[PDB]
DNA sequence: AAAAAAAAAAAAAAAAAAAAAAAAAAAAAA
DNA sequence: TTTTTTTTTTTTTTTTTTTTTTTTTTTTTT
């Protein structure tokens, strides 16, 4: 729910908006995952968190999930999934980022 | 440019094209069956080969469940229920000549027909354990009669000539999954089934017996009162010599399906009794050659006498002796009592079979559950006496106040777990046994027992409670455990301050038989 | 004139949601 | 150093509540 707000807050602008929420967004996902990497969560949050990526429009939301797509990219290179859901969880990246590069 | 063609010879080839491409997910799916329908419209020049490819293709457009859109399921099997009177005027034919020319032979591993006739079998199976095509059905009963026939010939196909491991394993998956007798077969309709279920060709390929225990689940739980009518056929002739044997000659997936198979009788029978007292007949008043077939007896590990004495040994014995090992051998402290859990419960539901608890030559039941609680582990030590709930059930509900030395007798047995834990009150789990048991005897003798009158209660309380609390509870120093052993007190007099139901109640006597057992609430 | 339509007013079938039950996988103890 | 059990999830089946049909009975055409 929350995370539906944070991608579309933008259709009003305010970049004082912006400014505090990206900020948030990061601190937000810090600790979500401080136990070490459930096999099925790699599956079972993946799946809805990817079933809505649009506004395919909306310039001033697309660099909000710019800024935090490769912040996830970071720790999915230092402690992922200690095997089993390997291949989807590199899957990630090839149809968010082909957004990023269709409406940039 | 789309010109495959729906119909005529175009679009199988002589071995595959199946379509699992712009058909996953839309209507179109729809010319493929349909189509290969208009194909099987005998002529049989050309057409004979590609009756082959047919049937596979239909094995691989149709849905799974698919719960991320049940509708895609709903409208492709919409075609089916539309274009049946077409599958059953060829279909079935078709099955039952490639059946009767795989039933006139032995040397017949000829892979056009065989590879065929699996092929079919999954198309019927598939279309059986629809649940939408079964409440579609009632509308004409003309077309489920002629349907019956599958049954009909399948029975044969199991008992009969070079029934194989693969024809074997598809008609039991068939059986397994099919749901259509619950609401089209009557119970006598389906005797004829059961009756194939002790009836099979020989070949112990674990595939073949693990798919044949998972067949006698289904049938429990969707014909409960038509396999319990039969018990002394399938369970003594083909699932009870399976654990028996051990897991050397099996594996131990197979001796655990054997072992699930008695807890989901006991989940369906003790609504019946059995009056019929089959149970005790075919176990522990019978032997081996009585009810045993020789097809499983030759393959069995003997020892002494007893190989030559098999009109002696009662079955009871032999698999008092197998449980022994499972303990002193494996260390498989649960299998062994999680099994005998279940027979003791069936054995002795029958209304006077609760007082041969007493007997000596019964009491070494007790004797290996004292033989496991002698073990470190306290998992273990808890566990066997979470068991004793089914003893509390058979002797508090099937009791008879007339034999008043007998009742008097099993409420005696029943305090033993209180002697084994006794000098145990310094271990964690050794103190919450007590409480699990004891919450159980309260809870059936006067919650869900609504005969109490005045007579059951006397045999309830001098003869029961005063011995459980003036022998055992008035001498445990472990004051938090005297705190809820007195609590269940206030409970049965009338202030209730257990919690009872704030959040996260039991009444009926099948809720002492659960994995939680009962609370104070 | 007799059979057919028109309208009160009870009666019968079945899908949803949540508890248990039970499974996958994850948390614990070697 | 790897075996064993518990929370999250899945499925059955109640228990409510709704959908729905079929009997009942006046006034005109078979």
């Amino acid at each position: 729910e929350p995370l539906l707000v944070f991608f579309l807050n933008p259709v009003s602008s305010n970049m004082q908006k912006h400014k505090k929420s990206t900020n948030m967004l990061r601190e937000l996902v810090l600790l979500y995952l401080t136990k070490p990497l459930s096999r099925s969560a790699a599956k079972k949050f993946f799946s809805m968190l990817i079933s809505i990526l649009p506004p395919n429009p909306n310039y001033q939301t697309i660099d909000m999930v710019n800024l935090l797509i490769d912040l996830i990219k970071s720790h999915n290179r230092k402690f992922k999934d200690k095997r089993t859901y390997n291949a989807t969880l590199k899957t990630i990246g090839k149809w968010i980022q082909e957004s990023g590069v269709v409406h940039q | 440019e789309t010109r495959v063609n729906p119909r005529a010879l175009e679009y199988w080839v002589s071995g595959e094209i199946h379509g699992l491409v712009d058909n996953e997910s839309v209507s179109e799916f729809k010319e493929i069956i349909e189509g290969g329908l208009g194909i099987l419209r005998q002529e049989s020049e050309d057409y004979v080969a590609r009756r082959f490819e047919v049937y596979a293709t239909f094995n691989n457009i149709i849905p799974i469940l698919t719960t991320k859109n049940v509708n895609e399921v709903d409208q492709k099997f919409n075609i089916l229920i539309v274009n049946i009177e077409s599958i059953i005027e060829i279909c079935i034919p078709h099955l039952q000549i490639a059946q009767d020319t795989l039933l006139s032979s032995s040397e017949k591993k000829n892979p056009f027909v065989i590879r065929l006739y699996v092929q079919i079998v999954r198309f019927f199976s598939a279309i059986m354990s629809n649940f939408k095509i079964v409440k579609w059905l009632t509308k004409r009963p003309d077309l489920v009669n002629k349907l019956k026939v599958i049954y009909r010939w399948t029975t044969g196909a199991l008992r009969n000539e070079n029934s194989n491991k693969i024809i074997i394993t598809a008609q039991v998956s068939f059986l397994r999954d099919e749901k259509f007798g619950t609401f089209f077969l009557s119970n006598e309709e389906i005797k004829p089934i059961i009756s194939t279920f002790t009836e099979i060709m020989e070949i112990n390929s674990h595939n073949l017996i693990y798919e044949k225990l998972l067949l006698i689940r289904g049938f429990l739980s969707k014909y409960p009162k038509l396999m319990i009518e039969t018990v002394t056929s399938w369970l003594p002739g083909e699932v009870l010599p399976r654990i028996i044997i051990g897991d050397e000659i099996y594996s131990m997936k197979i001796l655990i399906t054997s072992i699930v198979v008695l807890l989901e009788l006991l989940k369906k029978c003790l609504d019946f009794v059995d009056e019929h007292e089959r149970i005790y007949q075919c176990i522990m008043l019978s032997p081996v050659c009585e009810t045993i077939p020789e097809k499983f007896l030759s393959k069995l590990p003997l020892n002494s006498y007893d190989s030559a004495n098999l009109d002696k040994v009662t079955i009871g014995h032999l698999l008092t002796q197998q449980i022994k090992n499972y303990i002193v051998v494996k260390n498989d402290n649960k299998i062994a009592m999680d099994l005998w859990l279940s027979m003791t419960g069936l054995l002795y539901d029958s209304g006077k079979r609760v007082y041969d608890l007493t007997s000596e030559s019964n009491k070494v039941w007790f004797d290996l559950n004292n033989l496991c609680f002698i073990n470190n582990h306290p998992k273990t030590r808890l566990m066997s006496i979470k068991v004793w709930r089914i003893i509390t059930y058979c002797i508090c509900t099937k009791i008879s106040q007339k034999n008043q030395e007998g009742n008097k007798s099993l409420l005696s047995l029943l305090r033993t777990p209180f002697q084994m834990t006794l000098p145990y009150v310094n271990d964690p789990s050794a103190r919450e046994g007590i409480i699990y048991h004891l919450l159980g005897v309260v809870y059936t003798a006067f919650t869900s027992n609504k005969n109490l009158s005045t007579d059951m209660f006397e045999l309830f309380w001098d003869h029961l409670i005063t011995p459980i609390y003036e022998d055992y509870v008035f001498k445990y120093d472990s004051i938090h455990l005297q705190n809820v052993l007195f609590t269940v007190l206030h409970l049965l007099i009338g202030g209730k301050n257990a919690d009872v139901a704030l959040e996260r109640k039991h009444i009926h006597p099948m809720s002492v038989i659960a994995s939680e057992g009962v609370k104070l609430k």
